């Protein structure tokens, strides 16, 4: 019944919904954080303030372990290796693929560590989905058209797509396994940040500040000093 | 989440009728004159209840030849 | 025309008419014709060229119709009661 | 039927709760611009009579009309006991040997209760009484309610009363051919 | 080339105008040995035999109706030949009056010769 | 500025039952004649009437109704 | 059964608003109109001039009936336009029963096939043309001036809506818009005709007209002059519906701006309900008895327009650039033909005047598939003309322009020669069937004293044939303008076709390339059994023509 | 308590009601000869008060002698109008 969170459901804070798969989204957003920090030096207070705090929520999300996650992780590594091609950034693009009607998956590198970026389909009612949400281009230009017109109009895409009922080549890529809902409010427990959805919303602000604290280089010397009578007020004495 | 007539017709009925009432009932009571149709009037001739004749809306002509009057003549007036 | 009609005893169809056109027909050309953009000079022509048209129309359609119609419709010195 | 057409007939005034379409305009009158309807009590007395008309119809279809429920009726029933020396006693138990003088009430009341002007003035009474009750409830009903939307409004009319109207118009001949109480459309009554 | 359920749909559709073609083709196959255009020597003798037996027990020859005279009327000029008109539009006789375009003299014709017949049997023994 | 077509339909669907109730008040003037044949036709004309009412409330042409989980989902595999 | 049939269609598309279940509610109405076909089919096994029904407002006759199965007939063919997708895949590996039936092909079939093209998007335009063929199959069978009244504006409503259902179209609207404004002063001048007739008769019912008529047709108070001039206002609005000449200026423009998909429908299925319906008109207003009624013969207008049609028809086509507007005024000539057999009411004419409709309607339906499986086929050809690339709606109508054809015999020769046994049929050049449709209309002409028509015919159809000729000299005197896409050949571009087995498991993989994509099978098919009906018919000729002979047997009989 | 006061208006259609019933019943008994009025008459109706006209001179009269008095067979009325039919 209630062992596992609802993805999407409300959470109490309005237009925060239940994470899809909170661990493994902490986790990702960790180590990338982490890697971005390498373009900072190493005597930067800053860095050291992140790293240290990044290395001790992804020690405590590490902490737990999804069941079945030993088992999942073999086929998992397996199910990569024999057909990586499916799900190269280089070759279907940082989406995987552009059927998005169709499962679409991604290898990621991050620190050393690997991750999926699978984008599933939409789930939608049957009595409103139009050629089970094939995307609408519009109408193929017919009639006499020039070699110029049929190129921008993507007659190229026919030996490119996939009919995506076509899955002979492909493997499907089986998702992780989750955490409980029991198990989620022990990580909350530990991490000490309120909802896990809302513990992400900070550590994608912690990968976004990054870039922010590298292109201005706040460990350099001071820009501009006071000039003498700049913070002087009204004090006594 | 909502229903499908057509897999689930018990359950259909139950979630329309929660759901979306005023059409619901329409169909419902829609429904319910053709049933009237079908059982009342049997039954009220089962109970003897006999539909009443006609009212006349012409003069009523009795059929037949006529009758060969005798009275009333120009002599009594 | 209505009036016409509730005058000389045909109640339900004057009636009729009275719900029909002005009742509905006439609001619905009103709504469209209070949204469309209309330029009151772009729908002006020259009238008075159409008048000989006019005159010669008007000759022959009356000339042949009016025989068309029976003598009860035309029925209206002395005079039939 | 008659809670559709007394709903009906609010919106069909104009009046609130149904009014938020004429409302919004004083709202976005401006810095340079106003209404008309400003000196004119035309189409005051036009709503207002408008208002009153539609509770008149309302009680002529649905109500009594000007139809009173006679006690004359009931008094027949209950009394049994009609004496010819003017007691008339009642066969009823808080009954007694009434009093009524002959000779100066029963003779005047007889002949007022058949006056044309008496009759008239009652059966008048009956439809104004009825038409007030109604004045009241539209007074109430803007009293007692916030504004509705001119989408929600639309959405009441068309998907929630008309399939109910266009319901019972299946229904209600049906059952009238079925209990056969077709009224004759002759000059009766 | 639809999407998930709409060929369901269709089939839905496809399926109740067959059951309405369907029936409107037995129905039409049926009646026209009543009108005369089908071979219907069958259907004659079904048809003497049943009317026939319908003249000796006293009953109406076409059966009671609720409705007036000159609404059976009407309703017999509606119905008359108009499984000939199916294809355009659907009609069906529900009303007992007794405008059926023969002459019922045969029936009753019939029914005196086969009184007149019994009769003498029962003499007889 | 573009006029929103919602006002065409209002007059539109007004003027067609408007035209259609018009027809059935002879009917409820003539029931006792009318009687079972009567009543058979005018329900077949109800019926048929209400069809192309359920097409407008199907289609919401009166315009009147039609007043989030994430797709991404992040697996964790491990190190190289 | 088509009431049947709208009404479950209508309560189906209306619960629904998805634009992929188009193409299966297409083809269930041709399933629908197959019934149809089934019960008048069968109500064939009796003789009358006619028998009326449902109270007398309708009537049901041999040509009512044989009618209405062509009128369902040349429904089910155009709906095959919007019930199969234009161009198809075939491979030899997949073309078995086995494969067919039990196997499956896979591929990318959206932009191959058009999926989400325009005429495969309308939901509601398989049950617009059903409410089209009801108002025609009402107006054969009409006995009274109401239901004529009645069953031509359900057909005449359905026609403009038709022809507005393009909504993102200016042409198709402008179209739909010109059809309703000159479609609706026509139906007034119906509407007069039919009023005057009753209010000089007191009658409804055309038999009592019939009968007002054949008792003054005898060779003093009450002249029906009433009955020839109401009778030919009552023409007036029904030459406007077929567009003779003079009232023929709207065609030209409403068939040129509307797509060519609804251009199929709506120039056939008018024609063929109101020319039947006239035919039984003319047979009974006939002066058999030489009198002054016959003197203001109504027929005299139908004699005018044919001659006027005739003319206008056949000479103002030769400057036509545009070939929809080239069609439109070769149908002006056609019904020029078909007037002259109306109007001459003899035994032979009325042969020659139902030959000539049913043969015209198949037709001018072969030029009309042909034309859009031409602008389907141009998807592997790319063009470099400067005037192409201005045209309008390129979408709605791909072939436009006669010079679009230019070479056409060089991309597809049988194709082009389906379009010229088609286009010599409408010359009227021996063995064509055409042929033997002047054949018929001149020989009832002469054997009754039109000799002046007959010689105005023979000289037009010189005339018109200068138009047919410029069409043919375009399709196969010149080298195309139109090449071959160099990316769909490109040795490199390939797309993968997967055949599945019942257990949907891969039997095989193919590569294909453009070369391996064809026209679909039911356009195909029905070019060939109508080009083939237009060239064999000497060899096929005594069954259609032995049908038209009784029929007519029956209306002259007695 | 109960608000009078707010309760007067209503009172006073009441009575306006009651006069309109009051005075119109009366101004149509002394109209009808100081009888009750007719309410939904059809041409039936109406021809029985002209054929009652024709015997007392009154559209409402009523008379119950058994014979009709001299010139009753002549004063019929056949009306006349000049335009519509
Ligand atoms: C354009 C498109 C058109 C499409 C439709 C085509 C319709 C074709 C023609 C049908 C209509 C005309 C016939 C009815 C008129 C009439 O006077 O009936 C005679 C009939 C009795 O006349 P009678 O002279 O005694 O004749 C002998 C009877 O057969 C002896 O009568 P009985 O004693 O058997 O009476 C009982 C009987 C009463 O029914 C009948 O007898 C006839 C009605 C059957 C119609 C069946 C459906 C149509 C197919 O009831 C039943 O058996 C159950 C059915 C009741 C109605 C159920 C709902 C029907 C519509 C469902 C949707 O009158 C009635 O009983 C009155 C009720 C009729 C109601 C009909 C409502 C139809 C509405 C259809 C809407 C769509
Ligand atoms: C008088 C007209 C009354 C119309 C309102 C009837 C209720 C209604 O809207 O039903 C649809 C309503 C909506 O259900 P849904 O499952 O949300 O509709 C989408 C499905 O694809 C269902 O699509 P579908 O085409 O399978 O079903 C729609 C259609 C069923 O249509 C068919 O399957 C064949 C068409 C029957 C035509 C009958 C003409 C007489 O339902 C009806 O209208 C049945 C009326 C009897 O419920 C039904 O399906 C009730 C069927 C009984
Ligand atoms: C006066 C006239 C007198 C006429 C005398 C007879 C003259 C010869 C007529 C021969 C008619 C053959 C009809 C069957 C046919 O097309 O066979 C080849 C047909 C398609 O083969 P294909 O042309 O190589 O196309 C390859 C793919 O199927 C790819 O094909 P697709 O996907 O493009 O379309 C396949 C199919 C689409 O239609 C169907 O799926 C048929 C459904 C039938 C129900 O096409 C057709 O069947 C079109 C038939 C049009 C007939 C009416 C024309 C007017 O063979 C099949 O696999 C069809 C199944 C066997 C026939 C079953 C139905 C027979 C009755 C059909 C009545 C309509
Ligand atoms: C050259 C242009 C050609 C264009 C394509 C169309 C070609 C055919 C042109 C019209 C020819 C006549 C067709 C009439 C309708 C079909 C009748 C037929 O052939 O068989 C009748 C038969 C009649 O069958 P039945 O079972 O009713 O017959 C009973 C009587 N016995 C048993 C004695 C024969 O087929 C049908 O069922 C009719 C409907 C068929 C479905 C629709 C077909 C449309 C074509
Ligand atoms: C026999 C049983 C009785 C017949 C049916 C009685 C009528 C019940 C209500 C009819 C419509 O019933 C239901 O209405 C809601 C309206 O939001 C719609 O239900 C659905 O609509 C669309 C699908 O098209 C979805 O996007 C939406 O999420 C969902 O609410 C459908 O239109 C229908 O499933
Ligand atoms: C169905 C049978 C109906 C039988 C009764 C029919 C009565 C019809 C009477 C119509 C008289 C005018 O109708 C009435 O006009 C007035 C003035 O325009 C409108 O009143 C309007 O102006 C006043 C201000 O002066 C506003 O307070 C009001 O909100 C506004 O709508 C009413 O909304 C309308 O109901
Ligand atoms: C190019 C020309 C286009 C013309 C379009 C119209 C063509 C019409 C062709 C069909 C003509 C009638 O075809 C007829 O169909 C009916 C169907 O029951 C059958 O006819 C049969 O009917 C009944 C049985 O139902 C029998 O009692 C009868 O004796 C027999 O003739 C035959 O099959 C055929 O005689
Ligand atoms: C005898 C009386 C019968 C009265 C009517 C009986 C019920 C028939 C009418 C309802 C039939 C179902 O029709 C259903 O209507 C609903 C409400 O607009 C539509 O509703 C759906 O589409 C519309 C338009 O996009 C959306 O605004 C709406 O949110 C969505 O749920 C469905 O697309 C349609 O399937
Ligand atoms: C490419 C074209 C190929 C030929 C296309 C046309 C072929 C079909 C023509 C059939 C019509 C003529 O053929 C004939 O006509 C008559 C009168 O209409 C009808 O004849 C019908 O009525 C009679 C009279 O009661 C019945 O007894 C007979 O059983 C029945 O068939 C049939 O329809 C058909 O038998
Ligand atoms: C000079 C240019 C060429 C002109 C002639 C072209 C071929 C003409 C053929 C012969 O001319 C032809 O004569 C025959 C018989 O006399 C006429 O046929 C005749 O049939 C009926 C028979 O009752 C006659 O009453 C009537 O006078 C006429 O119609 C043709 O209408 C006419 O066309």
């Amino acid at each position: 019944k209630g062992k596992f969170l609802v993805p999407g459901a409300p959470t109490g804070l309005t237009g925060l919904g239940t994470h899809p798969s909170p661990r493994s989204a902490l986790l990702y957003l960790y180590h990338s954080t982490l890697e971005k920090l390498k373009q900072i030096p190493e005597h930067s207070v800053y860095r050291q303030s992140v790293e240290a705090v990044t290395r001790h929520r992804l020690a405590l999300v590490e902490s737990v372990v999804p069941e079945g996650y030993d088992a999942w992780v073999e086929r998992a590594k397996k199910l990569l290796e024999e057909h990586a091609d499916q799900f190269d950034p280089t070759k279907v693009g940082p989406e995987g693929g552009e059927e998005v009607q169709g499962a679409r998956a991604v290898k990621v590198e991050r620190d050393g560590r690997v991750f999926v970026v699978s984008r599933l389909p939409k789930e939608e009612d049957e009595r409103v989905l139009e050629w089970d949400g094939e995307v609408d281009e519009g109408p193929e230009l017919e009639g006499s058209r020039t070699l110029e017109e049929k190129i921008e109009g993507g007659l190229e895409k026919i030996f490119t797509r996939r009919d995506v009922k076509d899955t002979v080549g492909r493997v499907e890529w089986e998702p992780e396994p989750q955490l409980t809902a029991e198990q989620v409010a022990e990580l909350e427990n530990k991490i000490g940040a309120g909802l896990i959805e809302e513990v992400i919303q900070v550590a994608e602000g912690e990968l976004k500040l990054v870039d922010t604290m590298v292109k201005a280089r706040v460990w350099e010397p001071l820009e501009e000093q006071p000039r003498p009578g700049q913070w002087e007020y009204f004090e006594r004495k | 989440t909502t229903p499908r007539f057509w897999s689930t017709p018990l359950k259909y009925c139950r979630w329309a009728a929660r759901e979306r009432p005023a059409l619901f009932f329409s169909v419902v009571i829609g429904a319910l004159g053709p049933v009237t149709l079908a059982t009342v009037p049997p039954l009220r001739r089962l109970i003897g209840d006999v539909d009443a004749a006609p009212i006349p809306l012409t003069y009523p002509i009795p059929p037949g030849p006529r009758k060969q009057l005798k009275g009333y003549d120009d002599d009594t007036e | 025309v209505s009036f016409y009609l509730i005058l000389i005893g045909l109640n339900f169809v004057g009636l009729s008419y009275l719900i029909v056109y002005i009742g509905a027909v006439s609001i619905l050309f009103l709504f469209i014709l209070m949204l469309i953009n209309i330029r009151t000079s772009e729908l002006q022509s020259n009238t008075s060229n159409s008048i000989p048209l006019t005159i010669l129309v008007g000759i022959i359609i009356s000339s042949f119709l009016f025989k068309m119609l029976p003598y009860g419709v035309i029925i209206s010195k002395n005079d039939l009661f | 039927v008659f809670i559709i057409f007394f709903i009906g007939s609010v919106a069909e005034t104009n009046r609130a709760p149904f009014d938020l379409a004429e409302a919004e305009s004083e709202l976005v009158s401006g810095f340079m611009t106003e209404h008309a309807a400003v000196i004119f009590v035309f189409f005051f007395l036009a709503e207002y009579g408008s208002i009153v008309l539609m509770c008149i119809l309302t009680s002529i279809l649905f109500l009594g009309g000007y139809l009173l429920i006679s006690l004359l009726d009931i008094i027949y029933n209950n009394l049994l006991s009609w004496i010819v020396i003017g007691k008339y006693i009642i066969f009823i138990f808080p009954f007694w040997g009434p009093v009524f003088i002959d000779l100066g009430l029963y003779e005047i009341i007889s002949y007022l209760y058949n006056a044309p002007t008496v009759e008239g003035s009652f059966y008048g009474l009956s439809l104004g009484v009825k038409t007030s009750i109604l004045i009241f409830v539209f007074i109430w009903t803007r009293a007692s309610f916030p504004r509705i939307r001119f989408d929600q409004l639309m959405s009441f009319c068309w998907t929630v009363l008309l399939p109910i109207l266009f319901a019972l118009i299946v229904l209600v001949p049906c059952i009238l051919y079925s209990f056969n109480i077709f009224p004759v459309n002759i000059s009766l009554l | 080339q639809v999407g998930r359920g709409g060929f369901a749909k269709a089939m839905r559709l496809a399926g109740f105008i067959g059951l309405a073609g369907g029936f409107l083709y037995f129905y039409q196959r049926s009646i026209l040995r009543f009108y005369g255009m089908s071979e219907n020597a069958r259907e004659v003798e079904m048809d003497m035999r049943e009317m026939t037996d319908r003249v000796k027990a006293g009953l109406p020859l076409y059966g009671e109706s609720r409705l007036s005279p000159a609404m059976q009327g009407v309703a017999a000029r509606q119905s008359r030949y108009s499984a000939l008109f199916f294809g355009v539009m659907p009609w069906f006789n529900f009303v007992n009056h007794n405008q059926h375009g023969v002459d019922t003299a045969k029936y009753y014709q019939q029914a005196e010769r086969e009184l007149e017949a019994e009769r003498l049997a029962r003499e007889q023994a | 500025s573009p006029f929103n077509i919602s006002f065409f339909i209002y007059g539109l669907v007004f003027l067609l039952l408007d035209l259609e109730i018009l027809l059935l008040y002879p009917f409820a003037v003539s029931e006792y004649v009318n009687s079972a044949y009567g009543l058979a036709a005018a329900l077949i004309f109800i019926g048929i009437i209400t069809i192309g009412f359920v097409y407008e409330l199907g289609h919401d042409a009166l315009k009147v109704h039609s007043r989030l989980k994430s797709s991404v989902v992040i697996s964790y595999l491990g190190n190289i | 059964m088509i009431m049947i049939s709208i009404l479950s269609l209508l309560l189906s598309t209306s619960v629904t608003l998805r634009r992929d279940m188009s193409i299966l509610f297409n083809r269930i109405s041709i399933i629908a109109l197959a019934y149809c076909i089934l019960h008048d089919t069968m109500s064939l096994s009796f003789i009358s001039k006619g028998i009326g029904l449902h109270g007398g407002l309708l009537h049901i006759t041999n040509l009512t009936q044989i009618f209405h199965i062509f009128i369902f007939i040349i429904s089910i063919l155009i709906l095959q336009l919007t019930s199969f997708y234009p161009r198809k895949v075939w491979i030899p590996e997949y073309s078995s029963l086995k494969d067919i039936f039990f196997n499956k092909i896979l591929y990318y079939r959206t932009k191959i096939i058009n999926k989400m093209g325009e005429h495969m998007k309308i939901i509601e335009y398989p049950l617009i043309l059903l409410f089209v063929i009801s108002g025609a199959v009402f107006l054969i069978s009409t006995n009274d001036l109401v239901s004529i009244f009645l069953s031509i504006e359900l057909q005449s409503y359905g026609l403009y809506l038709l022809s507005t259902i393009y909504r993102n179209s200016e042409l198709s609207t402008t179209g739909g818009l010109i059809y309703f404004l000159l479609g609706g002063l026509s139906s007034c001048f119906i509407l007069l005709g039919t009023s005057l007739l009753y209010v000089n008769s007191g009658t409804t019912s055309l038999d009592g007209l019939y009968i007002l008529n054949s008792i003054s047709d005898v060779n003093s108070w009450y002249k029906p002059y009433y009955l020839n001039f109401s009778l030919l206002i009552f023409s007036i609005g029904f030459l406007f519906k077929v567009s003779a000449a003079p009232f023929h200026f709207w065609s030209p423009d409403v068939y040129d701006a509307i797509p060519t998909i609804v251009t199929t429908f709506v120039a056939i299925i008018a024609k063929i309900s109101i020319f039947i319906f006239l035919l039984e008109l003319v047979y009974y207003t006939n002066s058999n008895a030489n009198s002054y009624l016959s003197e203001f013969s109504w027929t005299y207008a139908l004699l005018i327009s044919s001659l006027l049609s005739l003319i206008i028809g056949t000479v103002v086509g030769l400057t036509q650039f545009r070939i929809k507007r080239l069609l439109a005024y070769s149908t002006i000539s056609h019904v020029g033909f078909i007037l002259l057999a109306l109007s001459v009411s003899s035994i032979e004419s009325t042969q020659a005047f139902i030959f000539y409709l049913i043969q015209y309607s198949i037709s001018n339906l072969n030029a009309f598939f042909i034309l859009i499986t031409i602008g389907f086929s141009l998807y592997g050809y790319v063009t470099n003309n400067k005037e192409y690339k201005s045209l309008l709606d390129k979408n709605n109508s791909p072939i436009q322009l006669i010079s679009q054809l230019k070479g056409y015999f060089y991309i597809n020769p049988l194709l082009s020669l389906s379009l010229a046994i088609t286009i010599f049929s409408f010359v009227g050049v021996p063995p064509l069937v055409g042929f033997f449709a002047k054949q018929m209309v001149l020989s009832a002409a002469l054997d009754n004293g039109y000799i002046f028509l007959s010689l105005i015919a023979i000289i037009t159809s010189v005339i018109g044939a200068v138009y047919y000729l410029n069409v043919i000299k375009e399709i196969f005197f010149y080298s195309p303008e139109h090449e071959v896409n160099p990316v769909l050949n490109e040795s490199d571009s390939n797309f993968s076709l997967r055949i599945l087995n019942e257990k949907n498991v891969l039997i095989r993989s193919v590569l294909l390339k453009g070369r391996n994509i064809f026209i679909s099978s039911p356009f195909s098919i029905t070019i060939s059994i109508i080009t083939n009906v237009i060239l064999l018919f000497i060899f096929m000729n005594k069954e259609w023509l032995s049908m038209g002979t009784i029929l007519v047997q029956i209306l002259f009989s007695a | 308590p109960v608000p009078f006061e707010t309760l007067i208006p209503y009172g006073i259609i009441i009575a306006m009601f009651g006069v309109t019933g009051a005075g119109m019943a009366k101004v149509r008994h002394m109209f009808n000869g100081d009888k009750r009025h007719r309410w939904s008459v059809d041409q039936w109706d109406k021809q029985q008060m002209e054929r009652d006209r024709r015997l007392t001179g009154h559209l409402r009269g009523q008379t119950d002698n058994p014979i009709a008095p001299p010139g009753f067979e002549f004063n019929n009325p056949w009306k006349v109008x000049x335009x519509x039919x």
